[PDB]
């Protein structure tokens, strides 16, 4: 509920706005900012088939992507990040997913704790 | 489909059929009154181009600067007008840097610049919008003519790419070049002619400038 | 059909009745030239210098 | 050379003022050919 | 004789391919006189009035603005002008008023082209009393 | 005659400019709505403020909101659509009328979008 | 009769180029003037709930539309123009209506005494 | 898993390039070809070819049209819709892609039309 | 090989002129009348003779109209267009053309027009 919130709303005024096909003007600044996030979003939530990921998992996806950390990324490239971004989760850092888990909140200590771990990720992964 | 769904898309291009009809005769009357004010602006623009015929003027081997003086409108509906020109624009461009020659161009309208705001950004002068709404006037001319002295942007050559039409059906896009350096109209078939300095072909080739834009305006 | 009371004719509104190409070409373009006077409007609304006495 | 030169002046910039003063020693019934001309309307874009 | 004589506004055209032996422009720097063969020239003008001599008995007072004459190799001149009116469409009641008063703004001007501004408006209402 | 001459030719009012502006929308299908004229820009611009101003924040809503329950009285409902009608609100973009109570708090929602640029 | 039969031509004239009225200003002086009938005789037709009129009256509001004396009035005004317009006949130029009611036909001697009583209105109307 | 990866991936490419061509046919139709992006004169000038590539003449049809009965290899099925949704192949036309076999005689048949 | 080849050429042409009419009624209704050829204003000046031509006083309205109803037989009607299709009475101005019998009433009214 803290994380997918604004995520639901930053689809929303996606769908208004990228119903074109056929742009004449170059708002590069003003919704290009807004609607090159709603696709960044929309690949985040694609998915194969009869692989049900647990709930804690999912908080680390979405938070990955929602307070802009992908902005920079091909979005070719996209499905590929993930699938690496999912081993680094799972193998090293079992005891931050356990607090997820067992308290059912994130909370500031958290927060931070979560921040940092995305952005050595992202400086290692690229290539 | 169901009937629903057959009746609702029939409506709707009922409505689209019967604007595409109320927008044909208005933009024909607005081409009848720009085929009557077209004969008085064409002798006028005949003899302001009439000089430079009369004397073999070229620019010899090299010059430094470069200016391109996209003509186009605000408005879209239009057809290939102004794919055409932006084609012409790209040829010439992509031919002059073999030169070394340093380019820089100017759009008289929105969607020249529209369309050129990916790849050439960075040679824009300056840009002039809402054209193509009310009718062109001289005015306008000498106010575009005055600011592409006064920018800061001191060039020797040039050239403006427009679409002169020949017809109701066909038109072509078109390439007139631009003496506006005083020293390239410092030639030997200017000794001929009388007392004229570097003064007074200061002032003539700079009204010049503004002759070239009514006529590709119209 | 049209030329007659029986016939089916069209009436205001129906392009977006439809929810077509046209239909959604429409929509994004009322939102795409209002979110830009949303920036303006905005913009100029800092400029009370009663609020700038009281930054 | 004259006052309009050597002071930062251009042609255009003449023949802008002489031309407007015509336009208003003319009468209430040609006025408004005065009014057709009137070419005013180019807006001005730089990007800086 | 064999000659050609163009005179144009942007809006409407005066001659086309019918010259009168005779043309009278106010150059910027003087003036001339354009008799069937003159040593061509590439001259702009100044505010005055033009005075093409009819063969038709008599004469054709116009009254440029700001143009250009451009007479050329073979016997044939182009004359374009910007506002080129006759006589009747003005009136000289206006054109009194119109000096002193920019005489006026004349000494009240602190800059040294802001002031060169003022000195150009002068001199086209000088030549517009004295042409009437 | 029961309920006014003043809440008539208002309800009227905003009905005539919603239903004229079904029939503009229409031509920005074809046309655009830059190429439009300066005149019927500002009955869109009018009409878009009267759709998103009639949205109120219900009460028992809240669970699906998180906003507050507003309760607009009936001789203030007519004068919040003089107003935007008359032209007096021109200054303001469309977000500041969505979800609010009375036309009060239309102007201090509009401040607090300004500052966050 | 008289007056109606040119409203009906005149009327359908307008229902052909009502399409060019929401971009309309580059066309034909008859065309500004066909589009000028159509909406100030539309104006005439309006009418208020439970406010039956009478023939006598309704023939004069018709004469005074379909002559021309009403296209220099603004469009907004046509009803105001109306209402007062009706006002002032029945109480000072009862002995015309009378003379319509009973006749039945409009003849010359009604021709010209209806005449100048819309050009003595209108003269002196927005007060 | 079963048919692979490589075949999944350019099955996708081919199902998603024509229904954003059906999404357009709508305009096209009214407005024309000169309303549409410059992008989007590329979705509709590729999917303008692998309609036409979706041909093939058959062997029992022999004594249809005269042709010959080709037949293609499972693995260079794959290989000719890689080098259409790549860009390999823009400076042909699409009637040179009509009723071929394999991707090399599409090559061989553009030089015809020369 | 029902009516003969005298009443078909003649009525074959007739709805062709009839359709030039009615394809340069709307040229000169948007642009203008003077930039058509000259081998075109004879058709728009004969198209207006025809229509016209195929108008007819009826006996049933001898009292209302008060002109004489006219019962043409068959080998008028084929003579008369036979000869406005040539040119051969095109001289003539339109309204002796308007409401009249057989072509030997149509000249006994252009006597009598000023």
């Amino acid at each position: 509920k803290q994380v997918a919130g604004t995520m639901k709303l930053e689809l929303a005024q996606y769908r208004e706005v990228a119903a074109f096909a056929q742009f004449g003007s170059d708002l590069d600044a003003a919704t290009q900012q807004l609607l090159s996030r709603g696709v960044r979003l929309t690949e985040l939530l694609k998915q194969g088939q009869y692989a049900p990921m647990a709930i804690e998992e999912q908080v680390a996806v979405i938070y990955a992507g929602v307070r802009g950390y992908l902005d920079k990324l091909e979005p070719s490239k996209i499905t590929k990040f993930e699938n690496a971004f999912l081993s680094h989760v799972i193998s090293q850092h079992q005891a931050l997913l356990g607090k997820i888990r067992a308290d059912g909140k994130i909370s500031e200590e958290t927060d931070a704790k979560l921040k940092e771990i995305v952005t050595n990720f992202l400086a290692g992964f690229e290539a | 489909a169901t009937l629903k769904d057959i009746t609702r898309r029939l409506k709707s291009i009922k409505n689209i059929q019967k604007i595409t009809k109320s927008m044909k005769m208005v933009a024909a009357a607005k081409y009848a009154r720009a085929e009557r004010d077209l004969k008085p602006a064409r002798v006028y623009g005949i003899g302001s181009l009439a000089l430079y015929e009369k004397a073999d003027i070229k620019v010899p081997e090299d010059k430094k600067k470069h200016l391109i003086i996209g003509v186009s409108s605000d408005r879209g509906l239009c057809g290939a007008i102004h794919s055409s020109v932006a084609k012409q624009i790209k040829s010439e461009v992509a031919n002059l840097t073999a030169a070394g020659k340093e380019v820089k161009i100017v759009g008289v309208g929105d969607k020249i610049r529209g369309i050129l705001h990916r790849t050439h950004s960075d040679q824009f002068l300056v840009t002039f919008k809402e054209v193509g709404r009310k009718p062109p006037t001289f005015g306008d001319a000498s106010v575009i003519a005055l600011e592409l002295l006064n920018s800061g942007y001191e060039f020797d050559e040039g050239s403006i790419i427009f679409n002169r039409f020949r017809s109701v059906i066909s038109y072509k896009t078109e390439e007139k070049p631009i003496f506006s350096l005083d020293t390239v109209a410092s030639a030997e078939s200017m000794s001929i002619y009388d007392d004229i300095d570097a003064d007074v072909l200061r002032n003539y080739q700079e009204y010049s400038l503004a002759n070239i834009i009514y006529y590709s305006l119209k | 059909s049209s030329d007659t009371p029986e016939g089916v004719r069209s009436g205001a509104g129906a392009v977006r009745d439809a929810g077509g190409a046209f239909g959604k070409k429409e929509q994004a373009d009322e939102e795409r030239y209002f979110r830009a006077r949303a920036r303006e409007q905005l913009a100029a609304l800092k400029k009370h210098h009663e609020n700038e006495i009281s930054h | 050379v004259a006052y309009w030169r050597q002071a930062g002046l251009s042609y255009i910039r003449y023949s802008q003022i002489c031309a407007k003063a015509v336009r208003d020693a003319l009468k209430a019934e040609f006025k408004a050919n005065a009014e057709k001309t009137s070419g005013s309307n180019v807006k001005i874009v730089k990007v800086k | 004789g064999q000659m050609s004589f163009t005179f144009a506004s942007p809006t409407q055209v005066f001659f086309n391919g019918a010259n009168v032996r005779q043309v009278d422009v106010p150059t910027q720097t003087g003036a001339f006189g354009i008799l069937a063969s003159h040593v061509p020239t590439l001259q702009v003008l100044r505010p005055g009035l033009v005075v093409v001599h009819a063969e038709d008995g008599t004469t054709s007072k116009y009254f440029v603005s700001s143009g250009s004459v451009t007479v050329n190799a073979d016997s044939s001149v182009q004359l374009l002008a910007e506002e080129a009116v006759t006589l009747d469409m003005l009136d000289p009641g206006v054109a009194k008023a119109n000096l002193e008063k920019a005489q006026s703004e004349l000494l009240g001007a602190a800059d040294e082209a802001s002031r060169a501004e003022i000195q150009i408006r002068i001199e086209a209402n000088e030549a517009l009393v004295k042409a009437l | 005659n029961i309920v006014g001459s003043e809440h008539y030719d208002v309800a009227r009012g905003v009905q005539k400019i919603l239903q004229d502006y079904k029939s503009l929308q229409d031509i920005i299908a074809i046309l655009g709505m830059d190429e439009l004229s300066e005149e019927d820009k500002l009955t869109v611009s009018r009409a878009r403020k009267i759709q998103r101003f009639l949205s109120q924040p219900f009460q028992v809503a809240e669970v699906f909101t998180g906003h507050l329950g507003k309760l607009v009285p009936l001789k203030e409902t007519i004068k919040g659509f003089q107003q935007i009608l008359a032209g007096e609100y021109d200054h303001l973009p469309e977000q500041a009328f969505y979800m609010v109570g009375p036309i009060e708090e239309a102007v201090a929602k509009a401040d607090k979008l300004a500052e966050e640029h």
